[PDB]
């Protein structure tokens, strides 16, 4: 029963949700009607939990998430070496 | 981190097998990586060392790799290594003793710890997470179920106890 | 039909059709469920097969300059364990006509071509058919099967034109390559613990049985 | 092409490319005239 | 029937770069040197592509121009018509005037006509060079592709010998080639410390060495 269960290309690879920002939620892109929005923009930015109630998405947003981390600690190590 | 979201992304069941993962945590990245650490400290960092703390000149010490492929180089500091793995797959560990020592306390030559205590204490830790990743029940009938584990310890203060965690 | 370590999972995805199929799969590698990436069914015989044909040439190729060496065929220069021909420098380097990173760029632009070719084949069947290359290209259509691409120019003798010879053929193929890649496995560790070539390893089994074991090979060198 | 352009039309890309540039071409004076107190061109 | 003076768009069926693979949609073989390939999506925007075509054109022809200037003089001195030619010290040579001077005014004299090509390519037809001679009636060229007594005296483009597209993807094809082999001048010229037919000719004898691995 424990076996590699993998759906493949779930998600696009593009640059549209990079010119939206707040893509994530539904009351922030709207867009911005005061400030405070730019804060919330930063604020809900990881809380993967508040997007979407679907657990699935919510985990392989974490995974890739610590991969990312995990290739900035790489980087720190490999500047560290350097010099 | 790019494959695992937009190309091929592990379905919910994959990331809720909490026993494989804690077994290839506890076996595969701690004792195996600690395991691959002993092994270069002790045919590594010991020589290196050695003849550092010996007063010899950094660039006139041999490459690592020349302790590798020479083992009557590693032989001289260590006559151990001249009896090879029989001394492991015969038991007789205590031969081992030149490379592998309990001995405490700190170098006085350096102020740290000895590197051979490092090197027996990554290898007892690798020994006990290999035989510590093996717990949990997977594809094969033996092993260890958490939810049976969480739901047998229940006290008459607790009531119906860790069941539901 | 001879099941080897068959599994109730392993069953119920592996019926026979795939040649080489014993029901052996307990880590259930091949599962047709959450399947993508690498983990392809298909994707991991045809890596089977590739495997096998490549280990099928290398433990020939590692065993044949030491045999030639003992024989005294061509000169003893060249006869040397598969370690000692530059492809492991301190264990042995050979001066040939070029560099050996020079080598490997050659090696690495012809197998380039020769790959990329092939994984093209995998991606959209019969696509190298289409493209002009040197006019080869009525050559390269396939049939379909990317592991068995046949045509003139891959099988030019028109081996196994019958279903049950072209079956048999297949078996044997996959039978042969993984009986080399374990061959070649076996190749690699008796480097790694004894180092003077299969061979020798093999001349010093046959001279003596008792002192040459694996048993005493544990001192290593 | 157009989303990406956008996305380096946003505020903190944007920002971050103005105020390297500015930074750079104020490095740069500082190099090349050191330690100024007051303005003696004229 | 006659001489077609458009250029003929390449079927979708083109060879590719890498073949097997599906071509870009942006990529509609309308472009001189179609082959489809764009792994980045750089020309996505089609604004945007045809500033990158007018900007690989440019680099072409700079690029042949070079190479051209390049290899040619090496070649005689290497014949022996040449005393002294060096092409990566020919910019620290003595002249009539000093660098800074000669920049200047080279830039003034470049940035006249680089930005009447740029009129031109933000609109098209604003300058026209080609004389209104009273009964003959001027063509309207492309943009990147002008020329009618000056540019073009030969009269070789608008569908004369080769068609239009096929002697424009020969120039961007050749183009291609020089930019590579200016790149590569470059870094020889700072890699191995000799000249490119010198470091062709150590190439040639003994091919297994005197290569990027033994500098
Ligand atoms: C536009 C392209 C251009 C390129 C690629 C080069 C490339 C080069 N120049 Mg040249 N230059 C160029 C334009 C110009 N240079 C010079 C004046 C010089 C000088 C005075 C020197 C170079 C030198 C050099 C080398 C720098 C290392 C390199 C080969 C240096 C050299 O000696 O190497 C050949 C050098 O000292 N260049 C002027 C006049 C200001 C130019 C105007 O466009
Ligand atoms: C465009 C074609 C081109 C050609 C014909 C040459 C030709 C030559 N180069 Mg140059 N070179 C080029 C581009 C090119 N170069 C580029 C793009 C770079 C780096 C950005 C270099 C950097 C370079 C170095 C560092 C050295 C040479 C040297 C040499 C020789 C080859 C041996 C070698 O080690 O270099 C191979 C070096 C490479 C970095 C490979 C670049 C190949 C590019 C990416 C593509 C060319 C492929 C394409 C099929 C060209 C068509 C071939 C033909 C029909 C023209 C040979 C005289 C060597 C030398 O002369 O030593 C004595 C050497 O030391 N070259
Ligand atoms: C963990 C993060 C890290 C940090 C904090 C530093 C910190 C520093 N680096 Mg190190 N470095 C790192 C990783 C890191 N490095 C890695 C991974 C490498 C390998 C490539 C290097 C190699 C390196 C070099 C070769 C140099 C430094 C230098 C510097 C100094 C900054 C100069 C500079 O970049 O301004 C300029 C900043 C710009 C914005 C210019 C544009 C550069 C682009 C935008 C950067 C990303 C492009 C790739 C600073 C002490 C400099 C030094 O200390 O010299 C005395 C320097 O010359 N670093
Ligand atoms: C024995 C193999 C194995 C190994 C080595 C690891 C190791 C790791 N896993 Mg675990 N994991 C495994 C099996 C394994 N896992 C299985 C079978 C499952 C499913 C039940 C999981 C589920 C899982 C999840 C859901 C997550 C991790 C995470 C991580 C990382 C956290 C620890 C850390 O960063 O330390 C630092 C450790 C290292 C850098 C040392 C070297 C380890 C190398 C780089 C990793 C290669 C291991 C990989 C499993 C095998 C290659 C696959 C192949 C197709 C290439 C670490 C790289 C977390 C993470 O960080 O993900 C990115 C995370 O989110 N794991
Ligand atoms: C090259 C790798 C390889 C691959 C991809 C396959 C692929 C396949 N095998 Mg074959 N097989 C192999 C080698 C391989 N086999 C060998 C060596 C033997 C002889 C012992 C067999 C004998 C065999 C039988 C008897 C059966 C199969 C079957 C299968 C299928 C299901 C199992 C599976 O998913 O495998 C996926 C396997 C892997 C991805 C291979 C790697 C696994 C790990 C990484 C190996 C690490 C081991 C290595 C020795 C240690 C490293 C040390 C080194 C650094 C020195 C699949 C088509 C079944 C069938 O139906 O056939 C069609 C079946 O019944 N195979
Ligand atoms: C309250 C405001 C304030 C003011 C007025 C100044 C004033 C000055 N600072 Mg100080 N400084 C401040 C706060 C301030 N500073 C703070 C908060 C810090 C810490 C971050 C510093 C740290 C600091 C440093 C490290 C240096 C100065 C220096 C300078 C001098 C000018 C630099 C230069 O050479 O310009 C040259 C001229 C220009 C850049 C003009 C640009 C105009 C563009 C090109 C347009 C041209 C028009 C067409 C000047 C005395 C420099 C110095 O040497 O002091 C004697 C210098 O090295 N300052
Ligand atoms: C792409 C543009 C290009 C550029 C920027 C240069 C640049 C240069 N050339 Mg080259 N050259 C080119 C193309 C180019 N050339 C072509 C197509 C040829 C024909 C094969 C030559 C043949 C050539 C020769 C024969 C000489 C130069 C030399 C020179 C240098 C100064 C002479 C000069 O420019 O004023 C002269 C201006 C006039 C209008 C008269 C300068 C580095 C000279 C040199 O090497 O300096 C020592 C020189 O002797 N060039
Ligand atoms: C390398 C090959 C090359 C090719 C195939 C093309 C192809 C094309 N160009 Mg481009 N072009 C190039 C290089 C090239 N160009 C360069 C280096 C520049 C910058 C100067 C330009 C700039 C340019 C302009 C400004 C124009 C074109 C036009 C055209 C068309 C004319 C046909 C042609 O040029 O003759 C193909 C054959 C050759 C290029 C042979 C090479 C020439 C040799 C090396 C020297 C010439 C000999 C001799 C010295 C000249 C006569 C002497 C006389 C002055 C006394 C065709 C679509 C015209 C256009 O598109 O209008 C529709 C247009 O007017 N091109
Ligand atoms: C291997 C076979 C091969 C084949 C069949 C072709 C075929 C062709 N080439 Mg290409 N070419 C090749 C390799 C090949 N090329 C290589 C290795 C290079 C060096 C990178 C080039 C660079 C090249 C250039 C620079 C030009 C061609 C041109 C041409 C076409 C004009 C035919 C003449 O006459 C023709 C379709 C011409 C073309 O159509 O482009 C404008 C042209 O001028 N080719
Ligand atoms: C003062 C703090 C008192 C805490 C009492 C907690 C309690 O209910 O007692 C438990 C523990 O009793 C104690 O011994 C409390 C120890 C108090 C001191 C705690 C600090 C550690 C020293 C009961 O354990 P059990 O055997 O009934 O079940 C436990 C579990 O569900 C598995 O069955």
């Amino acid at each position: 029963e424990v076996k590699i269960l993998v759906d493949r290309d779930p998600v696009k690879t593009s640059f549209e949700a990079w010119a939206k920002p707040g893509h994530f939620s539904r009351t922030i892109a709207k867009g911005p009607e005061t400030t405070t929005w730019i804060w919330n923009l930063h604020a809900d930015a990881h809380d993967f939990d508040s997007h979407t109630s679907d657990l699935e998405e919510i985990s392989r947003k974490i995974f890739s998430a610590h991969f990312g981390q995990l290739s900035i600690i790489f980087l720190w190590l490999s500047g560290m070496y350097f010099h | 981190g790019w494959f695992h979201y937009h190309k091929a992304a592990p379905k919910l069941a994959w990331f809720q097998d909490v026993e494989s993962m804690l077994n290839h945590h506890l076996a595969g990245l701690l004792g195996l990586g600690s395991l691959s650490w002993a092994g270069h400290q002790i045919h590594v960092s010991l020589p290196i060392n050695q003849f550092l703390n010996a007063g010899v000149d950094p660039k006139e010490i041999p490459l690592p790799h020349e302790l590798i492929l020479n083992r009557d180089l590693l032989a001289q500091l260590y006559p151990s290594f001249a009896e090879g793995a029989t001394p492991f797959f015969t038991l007789n560990w205590s031969k081992y003793a030149d490379f592998l020592t309990f001995r405490g306390g700190l170098d006085p030559v350096t102020g740290g710890l000895w590197l051979t205590d490092t090197a027996h204490h990554h290898l007892a830790i690798a020994i006990l997470f290999l035989i510590a990743g093996h717990m949990y029940r997977t594809n094969w009938g033996i092993g260890h179920g958490l939810k049976d584990i969480l739901e047998a310890h229940k006290g008459p203060f607790t009531g119906q106890g860790h069941k539901g965690l | 039909r001879p099941l080897w370590f068959a599994s109730k999972q392993s069953l119920s995805y592996l019926d026979g059709s795939l040649p080489g199929d014993f029901g052996f799969d307990p880590l259930g590698l091949s599962d047709p469920e959450g399947t993508g990436g690498f983990i392809e069914p298909r994707w991991l015989a045809y890596g089977e097969i590739i495997n096998g044909r490549y280990a099928m040439l290398g433990a020939v190729g590692a065993i044949a300059p030491e045999i030639l060496g003992k024989a005294g065929l061509i000169p003893q220069e060249t006869a040397l364990p598969w370690f000692q021909t530059g492809v492991i420098p301190p264990a042995g380097t050979y001066n040939y006509w070029a560099d050996p990173f020079t080598l490997f760029v050659f090696e690495m632009a012809l197998m380039g071509f020769a790959e990329h070719r092939r994984l093209q084949d995998w991606y959209n069947p019969g696509s190298m058919g289409k493209q002009y290359f040197l006019g080869l290209e009525k050559g390269f259509a396939g049939s379909g099967e990317p592991a068995y691409p046949g045509g003139p120019i891959f099988n030019p003798l028109g081996f196994g034109k019958d279903e049950k010879s072209l079956k048999e053929l297949k078996l044997k193929e996959v039978k042969n390559g993984r009986l080399a890649m374990l061959a070649i496995l076996g190749y690699f560790i008796q480097g790694l613990v004894t180092g003077v070539g299969p061979y020798q390893n093999l001349l010093d089994h046959l001279a003596d049985p008792v002192n040459n074991n694996i048993l005493t090979s544990l001192k290593f060198h | 092409m157009r989303d990406f352009k956008t996305y380096l039309s946003v505020a903190p890309v944007l920002s971050t490319l103005w105020f390297g540039s500015l930074a750079g071409l104020l490095i740069e004076i500082n190099r090349f005239f050191p330690d100024a107190l007051t303005f003696p061109f004229f | 029937g006659g001489i077609s003076s458009v250029c003929e768009p390449l079927p979708p069926d083109r060879p590719l770069w890498f073949p097997g693979s599906t071509p870009p949609q942006w990529l509609d073989g309308s472009l001189p040197g179609d082959f489809g390939f764009d792994p980045l999506g750089l020309g996505s925007d089609p604004e945007t592509l045809r500033w990158f075509a007018q900007a690989e054109l440019m680099h072409s022809r700079w690029a042949m121009l070079a190479v051209a200037g390049i290899l040619i003089p090496e070649w005689l001195e290497s014949i022996g018509l040449m005393e002294n030619f060096n092409w990566y010290d020919a910019g620290s040579r003595e002249y009539f005037a000093d660098p800074t001077t000669l920049f200047v005014v080279q830039l003034a004299l470049m940035g006249w006509v680089e930005g009447r090509r740029w009129a031109d390519y933000v609109n098209p037809g604003c300058v026209d060079i080609e004389p209104k001679l009273p009964n003959r009636k001027n063509p309207k060229p492309d943009v990147g592709y002008p020329g009618g007594l000056w540019f073009d005296f030969m009269m070789w483009g608008r569908g004369s010998p080769e068609p239009v597209m096929v002697l424009r993807t020969k120039e961007i094809k050749n183009g291609r080639l020089a930019m590579l082999a200016f790149v590569g001048l470059c870094f020889q010229a700072v890699y191995t410390g000799e000249g490119p037919l010198e470091n062709l000719s150590r190439h040639v004898a003994d091919p297994g060495h005197c290569n990027i691995f033994s500098a």
